[PDB]
């Protein structure tokens, strides 16, 4: 099929930073992509709009999607509290790769991460489901508000998000 | 280490 | 072994739409090809002549072959109520691929799907056994009566069927 | 999701 | 806590027949108990109230809980579309045992069955979660509206249900 | 046979 | 449940000898019991009536059910050419035990054997599904027409068969 | 089907 | 031996 | 090594037709090759000479080797009643391929088949051990005396057989 | 449900 | 082995409530026993002194030991960040059992829980390592400050803790 | 089934020593008992008459049945060079137990051992199939010609053998 | 057959 | 040791 | 068989402390017992005579047998540098149990331990092969020269050892 | 812990 | 990720020899990379400063990192006593590879080894995590102070160590 | 042999 | 290091025939190489010198290394009675390959074989450790003293052997 495309408008302590867009690989992981697409439109009643990125480690990734607890202990999926690892067809090939965070096998919820490098030690323990299409510079900018332990110096926010095509 | 979990962040 | 070819003459609320023909890969999955051939000729007393496509999802596939209950809950094979996954030699490579529906491992009956994209998330869990030869346009036309949830806006019918060679 | 089952159609 | 008790007031074509009550074994399968309790009280905004028993096989069991399509293809859990077999600690010991219907491993939704006999062959493949407390005689009267293939000859409904304590 | 499934009822 | 009972009326070279009847353990292996029962009544249009016991071995067992080839290579189940080993709950405990012949795992058809001795070495590889109720004296008479290799000296036939209960 | 067995020929 | 098969009778 | 070569002199209803010869892949499956070779020379005191091809299916294969029962139920190997699947290194690549018939895993006897088509669906479940060297035209002549179900219209016999090399 | 985890508390 | 014994002095908001003692089952799980023994005496520089119970569920258990983040995302063992599941010899047998919290296989840290009921569905997935000896009454007093979803209405605290013998 | 009984008449450098008789547990391992019975009668053309005990270890067992090479490297079964471990139902319970020697799994031939103590370290890896009935004294006498390494100081012979019942 | 064992030479 | 093999007698 | 019995004469910084004797369970683990028996007589040229106990933890065990390195990194067996876990039939049932030390699966050499309590957490990771028969008081005395980390305050020595019966 | 190894003594 | 780089200043007896630098493969084994990175900078309070190489075998490797016992029985990681095998993506490809010593699956501590040859037989059983960058010449100089059995003829030492970038 | 262990050095 | 080279000076009834030399692949299987090297030089005080090739099968291989019983039942490794299959990295690629004989998994002793052909069927079940360097023509001349069943018709001996470099 023609893969969907979502956008995040990022914000830093309230100030528009820019827009990142993402291809979702519904042609490999259609159920994982659909979860993230739905959470981006808010169309099921809940979603990422207004959620922060609680854990940003420079030279690794930006982690977001905990729209219930904002600290890593939360978020839920359009399918229930958790769903199964769909498959590990796609690999963590470089910066821009969008993948699922979890708390082990079959615990996918809403939390995700945008890779700011190649993360191959994570192949086959995290379902890769999309890639940054435009706005990689914005993600580069978000990094700088991160740290080695992940605490962010400013509140990194998805002010707005939805689908494009 | 470098993990991306949701709850127990490990080294 | 030359591979057999079956035909479906499709009708929309009874209005002839056109012929789809299929190569059956009996050289890879002879048991699965034969089930479908025989259902398509009706030679065993029962079969696909007169049945409908109960679930059609644009950009994914058209599902049919439920001739006892017409809703996904029915159908039977020529070997009985169900038969085993013969092998998974063939993959879901693109539009036109004929593969088996099931309710999990070794539950093949009479239901099948004609793909309208590459569906690789299904490799390994659905026995591919054939491919559209002529009439892909007629399938792309059927595709237009489905919807994201699969319900069809009109009665898509196999007004006739049988074997060409 | 995008499955092709016979009976319990899942997401 | 004690183990919770739920009630079903059963009706036959809208004529009240009686009450069946259940102990739910929340001390063995708390998650599976809770799903059924919650769907019985209606407290998530959907559940069993008004639903029918779509398949009744005298000598074997009564099957219900399909509140979305009333034919066996439907229902949903308070946890999402499906949840995992919690454990198989309890066995199908005899009449009155209440146990989950499914479509294979890890497919628990909302459908359940009430046994009218020891159904030992199901041990290990259906999560047992409760047992009839009072009103077995009502389940026995419901039986008479079934048939070998399961079709019911009158409409058997849960006119009301909820929790007694 | 005598199963209790949701979708594909088997014998 | 009440376990069905079937009967066979046994002839020796066309001469009626008497009746053997069997309890079928529908409460442990209902699918296996149902197959034998229905093949015994004839109600699907094929079955045991007229068939012979092709292999009789004194001190071991009498084997029949091969209603299509009369020699061990044939028969079919009501479910298709073969079906799966339902379970191995019941053991081969002594004479009178009714169990399925097979050609290895999951190849149950119509063929079965009536033990004339405890046959413990078959536990876990033949599904036991019934037992002689009455007419064990007939089975013993039958047993005398066998030999070490199983060839029979008279044609031992199921002249009629059916359900008593 | 098309198998090559010794005794129980299947479909 | 003493088996009860359908087609390849073994020892 | 130099792979042995055996020959069969094929008769049709007692009339000599000609010679088929085969290379045996002793360098991939020496134990399987050796069995066929020795059954072909007769050197253990039993073997293929005089035996018939009991099952011939056009477009598939010719099956024989059943020198004790002449019908698929018989034969023995030089190693005892049966032997194990040596390995599956060689695949069923096309016509002329010589492979072992079996009754499931590890039940190799004396029975074998000569393919008349690529038969890929048997890879991994029949040990391939040789190939027609000369006389494929004889196998094709043989193939015409078969039918969809394998019954032959003339008695196809191995009048003589042996080792050339 | 009733689980006793450390980080992703589940139903 | 004399099995060790520890004590907790529990304090609601600031007020003493009472003393809870435990037997640590050093003779079944010496290693788990020791972690908790040392985290209680505080003898490695860190431990349970002044930590809270962050999750209490009436009729189930009280969860605490998270001395680094006070919300279940923290804790660490005297052996490091995590240790293996030692064994599961011991079962959750009733009120007072002490057992490890975790985040799945082999992630024991410092978090633990005191049961207020037989919690048999946790058997095998949580290492059980001790039982309340004296002060069960105090534990039940703690129960009452908790809710369905675990959050406590007053800050429950281990004001002091150490080892009696 | 009544279990067969074989006899060995033992000789020391040709000097008659006495009769040992054996119950064969054909009711547990019919294939393994039959091998030994037939070897003991010599009915298949070969067997134990005239063979020796090549390895005898006081306090453990006496090993014999190597009639082709007389040193542990030889022997054959009536089913061919080797046959499978039939089952391990029976254990090595004490003196007098007859069990099979082998060279690992599924390598049974003609070699056996008569235990002179309980040898439970062998349960599971040697098929027990019989037990001394009469003559245990004659085995205790043979035992005296062995040594810690198994070499015998005299030629222990089976001067005659056969079946009593 | 053609094996290379130490003790029980098989075919 | 105390084994009962046919060919490679082990300790 | 009649199990062997070995003795250790212990010595503390040179001074005779006393004699411990041990039953070796050659009836359950004959190869493990034989290793320890041989090492005790010195009969293969090397053994325990003059070796120390390098690691004694009170209320747990005395570890010895490293007769090559005297620190835990050494010792070898009569069968080579290491042998396999024979079986885990026997359990660590109480004080006096003699068992093998190792460095994981299948690494038995010469190092052993005498239990001074029940050590059940070690069942099924250490081969139990004997028990202290007389001299448990001497082993009690050796304990006192131990410590929590195992360093001994005086040099505990097997001055002499051999077999008794 | 309480182990009895031969080389890496563990907790 | 910039892959980190560390340095060792090696000293024979007391005399400077030279400087060895390594790339740590933080992009394949970030966690193992980090342990060694920190043990080198000494930044957790302990580490590699003033430790020796206790086992050097010419034509094989140099082993060190045992900073607590200097003989291979010691070391500990920054994560605790042991950590898991991270992954085995990287192979022992030739001279200069840095890889973990261990005592079997999942017992990585601080001990490591520098290869002086392709050591492919260690692939899969030792986590490879870095390669000598500069100073391979110094490593080869170290080789020469070792023997067949590993013992070094002069005390080889990491006088200083830290991180360049 | 050529192994690189930490405690039981093997052949 | 380079890979070591060993020599065998072969004699036929004491008349010298020639030399065969071998590369031992100590860069793939150092343990298995070393065993053979050590037994070739005699340096542990036993080894191949004076031993015979007890089984020679023209077209297949020459088998020797049984220096304790010269018939296939004997020999021993420098590691003990037996050692483990080290790995199966190398395959039986053709004539001259040197590989371990065994009696099943993990039974490597001292026996080896020299291939006179590609023996692919042995891949994965015999550890390949070397290959003939010079003197294949001598192994070919040794062949002529063999036979199909392996018996040699003259005495073929390793009159001297050792290491060249």
């Amino acid at each position: 099929m023609v893969n969907p495309t979502v956008f995040f408008d990022i914000a830093v302590d309230g100030e528009p930073l820019g827009r990142v867009s993402f291809e979702l690989f519904a042609d490999k992981v259609p159920k994982t992509a659909e979860n993230f697409r739905a959470l981006s439109t808010g169309e099921k009643g809940f979603g990422y709009k207004g959620s922060c990125f609680h854990r940003i480690i420079p030279g690794f990734m930006c982690q977001g999607g905990d729209f219930t607890r904002h600290n890593g202990t939360g978020g839920k999926s359009i399918y229930g509290e958790k769903f199964e690892d769909e498959n590990f067809i796609l690999k963590h090939t470089g910066p821009g790769i969008l993948s699922m965070a979890n708390a082990g096998p079959n615990t996918n919820g809403s939390q995700f991460f945008i890779c700011t490098a190649k993360t191959e030690w994570l192949d086959g323990k995290h379902v890769v489901f999309g890639k940054v299409k435009e706005g990689m510079n914005i993600v580069e900018a978000m990094e700088r508000f991160g740290s080695r332990n992940g605490k962010t110096s400013k509140k990194i926010t998805i002010a707005d998000c939805g689908q494009l095509e | 280490x470098l993990l991306v979990t949701a709850g127990l962040v490990l080294a």
